[PDB]
């Protein structure tokens, strides 16, 4: 029985290498990246109208640091007046 | 609130990127002119007859690609190089520039890619191909960046992870959109180990493209598992899930895991231990109905079947995957370590002390089959050589929380007598282990310290002694009341005392 | 009294009788 509580300390921590199956990456997975030779620079190009904000909600949840204040300006060179 | 599944980021593409990107059907235009031939996907395609009639009207290599990457959808690699052989033997890419030869060279070397990863097998031969075929295209064509991925990744196949980092750094000196060099670049720090540095990579492709195959949502829940936030990875995995309901059980496997450790680590009571752990064997049994044969999977059920006493069928499993999986050590050390346990019931210290020794030697990582060893060498009366290899593991591994080779070290130099402040020092890190894992210490490590702090100090021996007498409640003994009244006159508390030993 | 509530049989070390105590039948192949 102390071997099985070992275990369940344990539980499958050092069974997760092989599940690095995600990890690899093929060009031929994405179905709209090569209908044409430039639908790589057109998808690169396609995600440039969304940003985080169409992110869905969830998926923005998922965003967690490892919002804006109003004293902190982003700084200029032409001013105004 | 909006609906968090594939045809939300759908929708928020235009609808240039819903159907187009997702078409069955393919037009081909012919060689008499304005005619043209649509076939579609879903019926079963030739490749021989498709490939003929596309050399015969000498259509675009868009389609022929197009048509190779479908089949590669459809599994069929061989279908695919074969598309691409005869595009090459096709009058339009003869007709072409180079550039058109170095994009086909570079499908056929993502066609051996691929098939090394269904296989898992013949790797230097593929290997040796894709190089050739990558070679080809860097000579016609040097200036696609498709051929330094796919130098990139070649590298990381054969763990030359240098000069695929100086690859992907010349990449974002190119462009830093590169979504693609963003996942080799995370693929290459999470094989480092780097685990946060693959993580903001993870996260910027996530953001960059929600649709992005292969999914950076896995290596985001890989991350929150090495963060601890176990429960942000399963909801990452569930919205991978939905997006990619097909093709991607191994999210489903990693769920069954985490519902598994939670069912271990945060189970309240036994009739809740009981429910979780019998909701995730019905949800790893439904995985199970998809595919029967997957090797981590039967690893998994052989624990639930070697606590149901069922260890004939583990043992069928095991050796079934040790003859599917040698190429996998961890699989041969979970199996070896599962056979030393079973055999442990047959009390074979030997045979279970090699296997132990087998295991270890398969996966060093699996600390449970050296713990086991070190069993089995007690087993075999070996104090001394349990004692020296504990020491080793020890000094390789003083970082390790393995709360019970401490209690085991404590013990053993406890009966040495000698070593009592290594004994002492192992106790105390038993017990706070314990205490922050909220695990039930045993009262035995506090009669330990109670016994080796009789001669160095009787206060903290006496109260240790109540400790475990508090622990114990009333399974108190007689020998823990007589020491504690002991304590109790040796400290003038008469009153105490006598009560102790009434 | 949570802390104190979760230690129980299989944080004891009775959790191999508990997997006992769960029955279920799988479609193994072996």
């Amino acid at each position: 029985r102390l071997l099985s509580a070992l275990f369940s300390k344990d539980n499958f921590r050092y069974l997760m290498n092989e599940t690095s199956d995600g990890l690899d990456v093929n060009y031929l997975r994405i179905p709209g990246i090569i209908e044409n030779e430039k639908s790589l620079g057109k998808l690169f190009s396609s995600y440039k109208n969304l940003a985080i904000e169409n992110l869905h909600p969830d998926d923005r949840l998922l965003l967690v640091d490892p919002s804006p204040v109003f004293f902190l300006r982003r700084p200029q060179y032409v001013s105004d007046g | 609130m909006s609906l968090l599944d594939q045809d939300y980021y759908l929708s928020a593409l235009p609808e240039d990127k819903r159907a187009e990107l997702v078409t069955l059907q393919l037009t081909i235009p012919l060689k008499s002119g304005d005619e043209v031939v649509t076939i579609d996907f879903n019926e079963d395609v030739d490749v021989s007859q498709l490939c003929v009639l596309l050399e015969s009207e000498n259509a675009r290599p868009d389609l022929w690609l197009s048509a190779a990457k479908v089949f590669v959808s459809k599994g069929n690699i061989a279908g695919s190089q074969e598309i691409i052989r005869k595009a090459l033997q096709s009058n339009v890419i003869l007709d072409s520039s180079a550039s058109v030869t170095s994009l086909f060279h570079n499908f056929s070397f993502w066609l051996s890619l691929m098939e090394y990863v269904s296989t898992n097998s013949r790797e230097d031969q593929f290997l040796e191909y894709a190089s050739n075929s990558l070679q080809a295209s860097n000579s016609l064509d040097s200036g696609l960046i498709l051929n330094g991925i796919g130098n990139g990744v070649l590298y990381a196949k054969s763990r030359r992870y240098d000069e695929a980092l100086k690859e992907f750094d010349n990449l974002l000196k190119k462009k830093s959109t590169n979504i693609l060099a963003i996942l080799g670049k995370a693929q290459i720090l999470y094989k480092r180990q780097k685990y946060s540095q693959a993580l903001e990579l993870y996260q910027k492709a996530l953001t960059i493209n929600p649709l992005i195959v292969p999914d950076p949502r896995l290596g985001i829940g890989l991350c929150f598992w090495h963060l601890n936030n176990k429960q942000l990875a399963e909801q990452a995995w569930h919205n991978s899930l939905k997006v990619h309901p097909q093709n991607n059980l191994n999210t489903k496997i990693l769920i069954c895991l985490a519902k598994f450790d939670y069912c271990f680590n945060e189970s309240k009571d036994d009739d809740e231990f009981t429910a979780l752990y019998r909701e995730s064997l019905e949800f790893l049994h439904s995985c199970l109905k998809e595919d029967a044969k997957h090797p981590l999977l039967l690893m998994v059920l052989a624990s639930y079947y070697f606590s149901k006493e069922d260890y004939e069928k583990v043992e069928k499993l095991c050796n079934l995957v040790l003859k599917e999986n040698s190429r996998n050590a961890a699989f041969v050390s979970a199996s070896h370590f599962w056979l030393a346990r079973v055999a442990y019931h047959k009390e074979d210290y030997v045979q279970a002390q090699k296997q132990f020794k087998q295991a270890e030697d398969s996966q060093n990582s699996n600390t449970l089959a050296k713990l086991g060893y070190a069993q089995c060498l007690i087993a075999r009366n070996e104090v001394g050589d349990a004692t020296i290899y504990l020491e080793k593991f020890f000094k390789e591994n003083q970082d390790s929380k393995s709360s019970e080779m401490m209690l085991l070290l404590g013990i053993i130099y406890s009966q040495s007598g000698k070593s009592y402040y290594k004994a002492i020092i192992f106790l105390e890190k038993y017990v706070a282990v314990c205490q922050e894992e909220n695990y039930p210490i045993l009262p035995e490590a506090y009669l330990v310290l109670s016994r080796v702090y009789e001669n160095k100090d009787l206060n903290v021996a006496l109260d240790y002694l109540m400790k475990a007498n508090d622990i114990l409640g009333d399974k108190a003994n007689v020998y823990v009341l007589n020491n504690l009244g002991i304590y109790h006159f040796f400290r003038n508390n008469v009153s105490q005392s006598s009560d102790f030993f009434a | 009294k949570l802390e104190s509530m979760v230690k129980s049989n299989y944080r004891n070390g009775g959790l191999d009788r508990i997997i006992s105590k769960i029955d279920f039948d799988f479609d193994l192949e072996l």
